[PDB]
C-alpha cells in the first residue's frame, strides 16, 4: 500500500492523472472485450455438447448383447468373444475407456456394430449365491453361560480389527 | 480537476475495486471453458468411436499363392481373401492369428497371439514389496538361490567366458512355516520381468483333455513374454 | 506441403450438374462452389462437394461476394449426416481465371489452413486436359522482383476406388475398352 | 501546457501558420493530422536543435495518447533520438520506448533493429549475434511490413564492416532491392549502392556473378557515366573469357581488396569457363581435349586436372575425365540465364525438334492406320 | 411488418482511432449499430442486419442474416488500422443486396463513415447513376471528424434520390459530445 | 387415367450418390429420399440425390426428418434448381430387392402425400463385378 501512496507524494502532474488512467482504460477495453467473447464462445459449446448428447442417444439402442473381454492392445483395441461362440476385434473400444475394463467381463454389445458401451455387473455360479446368507438376528451374549472368557478373546480378535482400524497400523502390528 | 495529493490518492482506489471485479470472474470463464473443451474432446472421441465395424478374429492356415491366403475363423468356414495394400505378406506365418473384415473378409491386422483370461488371473497380483529384509537367518540359502537365477537374466557373459550354458531352475522343498513362499515374494519383488503364480491343484478340470491344454497355454505365455518366471507350489498334488 | 490430390469423379460431373442449373438465366460463365476433404496424411482426397451463390462483376474485377451462413448451415448438416468428410478448400470453373480467387482464398483461410483449390473445365474436353490444381503461397515473389502472391501448381489425378467402378462401368456400355489391348489398342495408346 | 507550444513555437521558418495549425488539432483530440504534421516537422532538413522542447511534446503525447498506432510513434521517436545524439541514455530511453508498448502490433521487430543499428559502433561482439537473430527469427507470418526487412537490412550493412560477412551480404542485398519498389534517394548514394553490389558478388566465395543483375537496371542505369572498369569487368565473367588485359585493368583500377583476391579471381574465371565452353558446343563432341582448356583458361597441361578436381568437388558439372586419350569428358548439370541470341538458336532446336516428332507421327499414322481402328 | 434488407456499413480506416467524442469514436459507432438493429429488428422481425467494411478490403465478415447474436460477437476487436478506400464499397454492398435468400424484400443502406473521402466526382455520379438505373436507397451518415457540406457528398445524396425521391437524411454529426440524438431524431423512422 | 408403363430416368450423378451412400453405412440399412421432376404422365426424371440423416430405428418413415428436409429443400431453392421429391430410397443387403414389412407402409404414406413416390432398392453387396442390381 506504500507503493500507491509513494506516487502520489513526489510527483503531482507526471504520473497521477496518467499511470492511474492508461492502464486502467487499456485493462477494461480487454476486458469488455472478452466478457461477451468467452460467453459467445461458451454457450455456443453447450450447445454443440447437447447436440451430440442428443445423437449419442438416439443411436444408443436398448437391445444389447453379451460377451466376455479376451484381452486389450493399443496398437484400445480389445478382443472380444460374444456369447454365439463368435470372436470379434476393435479398433476401438467405445463408451468405456481402455484403462476401466479387465479380460473376464460381461460387457454389453450392440447387435451390429459390436461396441462396448454397457458394464453388467458379472454374476456367477448359483451355489455360492446359495451359500449367502443375510439378516443374521441379534443373539444377545449373555445366552451363552460359562463361556464369557472364550467371547471376549474372540471380541477381542475381529471387532477391534473391525472398529479400530487405525490403532492397529500406527502401532506397527497386523490383525491376524 | 488540478493536481492535489488526496483526491488523486483517492482517484483510482475506487477504480482498482472495478478492474480486478472485471477480472477475477474471467479466471473462472476460461477454467469453465477449459473444462468444457475437455468434456467436448471426450464427446469428439466417442462420436469418433461410435463408428466402428468390428473385424472378424480368424487364423491363417497357409498361403496359396502370393494374393490367396487360406484362412479360418474361431468356428465358421474357411475363406481366400488377401491383404490390404502394405501388410507385408512375409511376416503373415502359417499360423499367425489375423483379424479379417466384417464385408470385404479381408485381412486388416494381425494380432501376435492369444492371453486365455483364464490364466490372466495368474500374472497380475503384487508379491509384498518386500526387500531381502523380511528375511533371516537364511543367507546361505538365499546368495546360493539367488546365484543361479538373477545371473542368467542379467549377466550372460560370465556363463561365455566359462562357456557352460546355465541351469534351468531350483526346488524349495522344506517343512512347512519355514518360509518357503516367502522367497517367491522376494524375488517377484526385485528384477521382475514376468512372474506367473500356479497353485498347481486348480488346474484340473472334470474333463480329459483340458489341463494339458492349460500347461501348452501356460508355456506359450512364457514364449510370448522374455525372461519369466513360472512359480508353481506343491508339486505333490500334481 | 501436399503432393497431389485426387477427387473422386463425384464433384466433376457435380459442377457440370450446377453450370447446367445455372446456364438459364445465368450470365456469370464460372460456377464457383466449395470443395469438401478428408486430408489424411500427406495426399488429399476429395468425395463429396458442393456450390454457393457467386457472382462478380467485370467492372473494377475486384468486387465478389459469398454467402458464409449457407456455407454454415450446409457443411454443418453434411458433418450430421455424414461425420467422415470436412472443408479442404473451393474449387472454379473457366480456364481463365479472374484475380479474385486470392480474395476468395484469403478469405476462406480462417476455415482450412492447408486450403487448395481445382479447377475444372467444363467446354474444353477434346484434348488432353483434366483438372488442375494450386496452393495457397505466401512468398515474397523470388528474390529480386517485388512481392506477390505466386500461385504455385500442385499435380492432380482422378483416383478410382471401389464401389464406384461397377457404377462407372455399367454407365460407360459404350466401348468399354477392355484391358491389355490385342496390338491394336496399344498403338493408339503411343499414337 | 498550450503556453509551452507558445514560447516554443520559433525555429521553424514561417512560424504562425503552422504552429496555430499545430495547437488547433491539438485541441481538436484527433491524432492523425497531428502525426503527419509532427512527422512533417522532424523531416524538415534542419538542424533541429529542439529536441528537448520536443521531448517533452512527445511525453505529452504519450501521456494521453493511448490511441495511436505504435509504429508511428517509434518511426518517429527513433528520429528523435538519432537527433538527440547520445548513445550513453539513447539505449536506456529505446529499451523504455520498447517495453512501454507491447500490444499487438509488431512495433518490438523494429525496436530491435533500433536497438542494433545505434549499438553497432562500439564492441560489437556480445549481443550483435544475438541482436541480428532475434528480427529474422521474428519476421514471420507476415511479408508485408518490408520495414523491418529495410531496418534489418541496415544493420546489415552496418554488420558488413566485420571480417567474415561476404556470401550471406551479397544475398542480402538482393533481399532488399527486391523488397524496395521505388528508389526516392539521388543516384549519388545509388552509385555506391550499386558498386558494394558489385564486391560482395565478385568477393563472394561460391557466387561469381550468379546472373539476375545484368537485367536489373539498378546498375547500368546508375554507372554508365562513372567506373566503367566495374561493368566490363562483370561483362568477361558472364562471358567467361579470361581477357587478361581487362581482367588486369581492373585489378589496377581497384587497388584495395583485390590484391589478396586476384589469384583467387583468377581461379574463378578458370573453373567458370569450362562450363560455357561446354555450352558452346551443343553436347554434339563435349570430349573436350586438355589442350583447348590450356588454350582458353591460358592454364598449363600439369594444372587442368587440379582445375577440373576443384570444379566436380564444386558441384557445377559431374563429367569425367579420360587420360588414355587425355580428352575431358562434359556432363553439364548447372544452368544459368542467359541471353535472346542464345535463346533463338535454343527456339530453333525446339523448333527441329517438334517438326522431327511431328514428321514420325505422320509416318507411325500412315503405316499402322488399318490396324490401328 | 415493412420487408426491407438491412445493410450496415461500418468504418474501420484509421481515421477512427481519434476519440474527438468523450468516448471513443469506435465504441460510438459500436452502440450506434447496436441502436439500429434493434430498430429494424422490433419494427420487423423478419428482415436481415449484417455488417460490412471497405478499408483497405471490403471483407464481407458477417453475412447478410436476420440472426444478430454472430454480429453482436463481431463488433468487437475490429482493428481499425487500414486505409478508408469507399468507393467499391457501395458496389460490393449491391452485389451483397443482389444475393439475397429471397427476393421478396426492400433495398436500403445505411453508412457510417469516420474518415474524410479522397475520390472523384465522376465516380460518385456513375456510381449514383447506377443506384438511379438499380433503384436502390443508400443512407450516409458521418462520423467523428466531419468536413461541413462537402461537394462530393452532397452532390451523391442529391444524385442518389432524385425528383422526389426516399430522403436519404446526410446526417452530419458535431464534433463535440453529440450522442444518439442525433441519430435517432429523423433517420430511425423517417428514413 | 390409369398407368401403363412409366419409364424413370435417372442421371450419372445420381446412381453415385447412392452407391457411396450404400458403400458407406453397409450394416445400418442407410435411408435416404430421392428428388426429381414429374414431367408427363408416364415419364418421369431425377437428377438430385441427396441423403438424410439416419436414426436408431433405421429404414422407416420416423427416420424421415420433415424439419430437415424443409430446411434442406429450402436452402436447394437459391443454389442449382428447387423442384419436388418424387421418391425414396434405401438399401437391403440382406437379400435382394422387394418391399419390406415397414417399406410398404411408408410407400403408402408418400403416394398418399406425394403423387406416386417410386421406391429404388440397391443392394451395395452385390454390385461388384461388372453389374448392379
Ligand atoms: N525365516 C523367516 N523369516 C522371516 N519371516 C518368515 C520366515 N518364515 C516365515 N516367515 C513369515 O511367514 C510368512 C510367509 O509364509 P511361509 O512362506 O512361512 O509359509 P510356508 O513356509 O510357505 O508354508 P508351507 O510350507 O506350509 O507352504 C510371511 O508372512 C513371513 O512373515
Ligand atoms: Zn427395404
Amino acid at each position: 500500500e506504500q507503493d500507491g501512496i509513494g506516487e502520489e507524494v513526489l510527483k503531482m502532474s507526471t504520473e497521477e492523472i496518467i499511470q492511474r488512467t492508461r492502464l486502467l482504460d487499456s485493462e477494461i477495453k480487454i476486458m469488455k472485450s472478452e466478457v461477451l467473447r468467452v460467453t459467445h464462445e461458451l454457450q455456443a459449446m453447450k450447445d454443440k455438447i447437447k447436440e451430440n448428447s442428443e445423437k449419442i442417444k438416439v443411436n444408443k439402442t436398448l437391445p444389447y448383447l453379451v460377451s466376455n473381454v479376451i484381452e486389450l492392445l493399443d496398437v484400445k483395441c480389445a478382443v472380444i468373444k460374444t456369447s454365439t461362440r463368435q470372436t470379434y476385434f476393435l479398433p476401438v473400444i467405445g463408451l468405456v475407456d481402455a484403462e476401466k475394463l479387465k479380460p473376464g467381463d460381461l460387457v454389453g454389445v450392440n447387435k451390429d456394430s459390436y461396441l462396448i458401451l454397457e458394464t453388467l455387473p458379472t454374476e456367477y455360479d448359483s451355489r455360492v449365491k446359495a451359500m449367502e446368507v443375510d439378516e443374521r438376528p441379534t443373539e444377545q451374549y449373555s445366552d451363552i453361560g460359562g463361556l464369557d472368557k472364550q467371547i471376549q478373546e474372540l471380541v477381542e480378535a475381529i471387532v477391534l480389527p473391525m472398529n479400530h482400524k487405525e490403532k492397529f497400523e500406527n502401532l506397527g502390528i497386523q490383525p491376524p | 480537476m488540478a493536481d492535489p495529493r488526496d483526491k488523486a490518492l483517492q482517484d483510482y482506489r475506487k477504480k482498482l475495486l472495478e478492474h480486478k471485479e472485471i477480472d477475477g470472474r474471467l479466471k473462472e470463464l476460461r477454467e469453465q471453458l477449459k473444462e468444457l473443451t475437455k468434456q467436448y474432446e471426450k464427446s469428439e472421441n466417442d462420436l469418433k468411436a461410435l463408428q466402428s465395424v468390428g473385424q472378424i478374429v480368424g487364423e491363417v492356415l497357409k498361403q496359396l499363392t502370393e494374393e490367396k491366403f487360406i484362412v479360418k475363423a474361431t468356428n465358421g468356414p474357411r475363406y481366400v481373401v488377401g491383404c490390404r495394400r502394405q501388410l507385408d505378406k512375409s511376416k503373415l506365418k502359417p499360423g499367425t492369428r489375423v483379424a479379417l473384415d466384417m464385408t470385404t473378409l479381408t485381412i486388416m491386422r494381425y494380432l501376435p497371439r492369444e492371453v486365455d483370461p483364464l490364466v490372466y488371473n495368474m500374472s497380475h497380483e503384487d508379491p509384498g514389496n518386500v526387500s531381502y529384509s523380511e528375511i533371516g537367518g537364511l543367507s546361505e540359502q538365499i546368495r546360493e538361490l539367488r546365484e543361479v537365477i538373477e545371473l542368467p537374466l542379467t549377466n550372460p557373459e560370465l556363463f561365455q567366458r566359462v562357456g557352460i550354458i546355465p541351469p534351468k531352475g531350483c526346488l524349495l522343498y522344506g517343512p512347512p512355516g519355514t518360509g518357503k513362499t516367502l522367497l517367491a515374494r522376494a524375488v517377484a519383488s526385485q528384477l521382475d520381468c514376468n512372474f506367473l503364480k500356479v497353485v498347481s491343484s486348480s488346474i484340473v478340470d472334470k474333463y480329459i483333455g483340458e489341463s494339458a491344454r492349460l500347461i501348452r497355454e501356460m508355456f506359450n505365455y512364457a514364449r510370448d513374454h522374455q525372461p519369466c518366471i513360472i512359480f508353481m507350489d506343491e508339486i505333490d498334488a500334481i | 506441403a501436399v503432393q497431389k490430390v485426387v477427387v473422386h469423379p463425384l464433384v466433376l460431373l457435380s459442377v457440370v450438374d450446377h453450370f447446367n442449373r445455372i446456364g438459364k438465366v445465368g450470365n456469370q460463365k464460372r460456377v464457383v462452389g466449395v470443395l469438401l476433404g478428408s486430408w489424411q496424411k500427406k495426399v488429399l482426397d476429395v468425395s463429396n462437394s458442393f456450390a454457393v451463390p457467386f457472382d462478380e462483376d467485370d467492372k473494377d474485377d475486384s468486387v465478389w461476394f459469398l454467402d458464409h451462413d449457407y456455407l454454415e448451415n450446409m457443411y454443418g448438416m453434411f458433418k450430421k449426416v455424414n461425420a467422415r468428410e470436412r472443408i479442404v478448400g473451393w474449387y472454379h470453373t473457366g480456364p481463365k481465371l479472374h484475380k479474385n480467387d486470392i480474395a476468395i482464398n484469403e478469405l476462406m483461410k480462417r476455415y482450412c489452413p492447408n486450403s487448395v483449390l481445382v479447377i475444372i473445365d467444363v467446354k474444353p474436353k477434346d484434348l488432353g486436359l483434366p483438372t488442375e490444381a494450386y496452393i495457397s503461397v505466401e512468398e515474397v515473389h523470388d528474390d529480386g522482383t517485388p512481392t506477390s502472391k505466386t500461385f504455385e501448381h500442385v499435380t492432380s489425378e482422378i483416383g478410382a476406388e471401389e464401389a464406384e467402378e461397377v457404377g462407372v462401368e455399367h454407365l460407360l456400355r459404350d466401348i468399354k475398352d477392355t484391358t491389355v489391348g490385342t496390338l491394336s489398342q496399344r498403338i493408339t495408346n503411343q499414337v | 501546457v498550450p503556453g509551452f507550444l507558445q514560447q516554443s513555437q520559433n525555429s521553424g521558418p514561417g512560424q504562425p501558420a503552422v504552429w496555430h495549425r499545430l495547437e488547433e488539432l491539438y485541441t481538436k483530440k484527433l491524432w492523425h493530422q497531428l502525426t503527419l504534421q509532427v512527422l512533417d516537422f522532424v523531416q524538415d532538413p534542419c538542424f533541429a536543435q529542439g529536441d528537448g522542447l520536443i521531448k517533452l511534446y512527445e511525453n505529452f503525447i504519450s501521456e494521453f495518447e493511448h490511441r495511436v498506432n505504435p509504429l508511428s510513434l517509434v518511426e518517429i521517436i527513433l528520429h528523435v533520438v538519432r537527433q538527440m545524439t547520445d548513445p550513453n541514455v539513447a539505449l536506456t530511453f529505446l529499451e523504455k520506448t520498447r517495453e512501454k508498448v507491447k500490444s499487438s502490433d509488431e512495433a518490438v521487430i523494429l525496436c530491435k533493429t533500433a536497438i542494433g543499428a545505434l549499438k553497432l559502433n562500439i564492441g560489437d561482439l556480445q549481443v550483435t549475434k544475438e541482436t541480428i537473430e532475434d528480427v529474422e527469427e521474428m519476421l514471420n507470418n507476415l511479408p508485408g511490413v518490408t520495414s523491418v526487412h529495410s531496418r534489418f537490412y541496415d544493420l546489415s550493412s552496418k554488420y558488413y564492416q566485420t571480417i567474415g560477412n561476404h556470401a550471406s551480404y551479397y544475398k542480402d542485398a538482393l533481399r532488399f532491392l527486391g523488397c524496395v519498389d521505388i528508389k526516392d534517394l539521388p543516384v549519388s548514394e545509388q552509385q555506391e549502392r550499386a558498386f558494394t553490389l558489385g564486391l560482395a558478388g565478385l568477393l563472394g566465395e561460391g557466387v561469381f556473378n550468379f546472373g539476375e543483375l545484368l537485367m536489373h537496371p539498378v546498375l547500368e542505369s546508375l554507372r554508365n557515366t562513372d567506373r566503367q572498369w566495374l561493368i566490363d569487368t562483370l561483362y568477361a565473367f558472364n562471358s567467361g573469357n579470361v581477357e587478361r588485359f581487362q581482367t588486369l585493368k581492373t585489378a589496377w583500377g581497384q587497388q584495395p581488396d583485390l590484391a589478396a583476391n586476384e589469384a583467387q579471381l583468377l581461379r574463378k574465371i578458370q573453373l567458370l569457363c569450362l562450363m560455357e565452353m561446354t555450352f558452346t558446343r551443343p553436347a554434339n563432341h563435349r570430349q573436350l581435349t586438355f589442350e583447348e582448356i590450356a588454350k582458353s583458361a591460358k592454364i598449363t597441361v600439369n594444372e587442368v586436372e587440379l582445375l577440373v578436381m576443384k570444379a566436380l568437388s564444386v558441384g557445377l558439372v559431374k563429367g569425367s575425365i579420360d587420360e588414355v586419350d587425355k580428352r575431358v569428358h562434359m556432363t553439364w548439370v548447372q544452368p544459368r540465364v542467359l541471353d535472346l541470341q542464345q535463346i533463338k538458336g535454343m527456339k530453333d532446336r525446339l523448333e527441329f525438334w517438334c517438326t522431327d516428332v511431328k514428321s514420325m507421327e505422320m509416318l507411325v499414322e500412315h503405316q499402322a492406320h488399318d490396324i490401328l481402328t | 411488418m415493412v420487408l426491407e434488407s438491412t445493410m450496415v456499413c461500418v468504418d474501420n480506416s484509421e481515421y477512427m482511432r481519434n476519440g474527438d467524442f468523450l468516448p471513443t469514436r469506435l465504441q460510438a459507432q459500436q452502440d450506434a449499430v447496436n441502436i439500429v438493429c434493434h430498430s429494424k429488428t422490433r419494427s420487423n422481425p423478419e428482415n436481415n442486419v449484417g455488417l460490412i467494411t471497405l478499408a483497405n478490403d471490403c471483407e464481407v465478415l458477417t453475412t447478410l442474416t436476420p440472426d444478430t447474436g454472430r454480429i453482436l460477437s463481431k463488433l468487437h476487436t475490429v482493428q481499425p488500422k487500414g486505409k478508408i478506400t469507399f468507393c467499391t464499397g457501395i458496389r460490393v454492398a449491391h452485389l451483397a443486396l443482389k444475393h439475397r435468400q429471397g427476393k421478396n424484400h426492400k433495398m436500403r443502406i445505411i453508412a457510417f463513415v469516420g474518415s474524410p473521402v479522397e475520390d472523384n466526382e465522376k465516380d460518385l455520379v456513375k456510381l449514383a447513376k447506377r443506384l438511379k438505373k438499380e433503384k436502390v436507397n443508400v443512407d450516409i451518415i458521418n462520423f467523428g471528424e466531419e468536413e461541413v457540406n462537402t461537394e462530393k457528398l452532397t452532390a451523391f445524396v442529391n444524385t442518389l434520390n432524385g425528383k422526389d425521391g426516399t430522403g436519404s437524411h446526410l446526417v452530419t454529426v458535431p464534433p463535440g459530445p453529440s450522442l444518439a440524438d442525433a441519430l435517432i431524431s429523423s433517420p430511425i423512422l423517417a428514413g | 387415367a390409369v398407368d401403363t408403363a412409366e419409364q424413370v430416368y435417372i442421371s450419372s450423378l445420381a446412381l453415385l450418390k447412392m452407391l457411396k451412400h450404400g458403400r458407406a453405412g453397409v450394416p445400418m440399412e442407410v435411408m435416404g429420399l430421392m428428388l426429381g421432376e414429374f414431367v408427363d404422365d408416364y415419364t418421369v426424371r431425377v437428377i438430385d440425390v441427396f441423403a438424410m440423416p439416419q436414426s436408431g430405428t433405421g429404414v422407416s418413415v420416423e427416420a424421415v426428418d420433415p424439419v430437415f428436409q424443409a430446411k434442406m429443400l429450402d436452402m436447394l431453392k437459391q443454389t442449382g434448381r428447387p423442384e419436388m421429391v418424387v421418391g425414396w430410397y434405401h438399401s437391403h443387403p440382406g437379400f435382394g430387392c422387394w418391399l419390406s414389412g415397414v417399406d410398404i407402409n411408408t410407400q403408402q404414406s408418400f403416394e398418399a402425400l406425394s403423387e406416386r413416390a417410386v421406391a429404388v432398392v440397391v443392394d451395395p453387396i452385390q454390385s461388384v463385378k461388372g453389374k448392379v442390381v
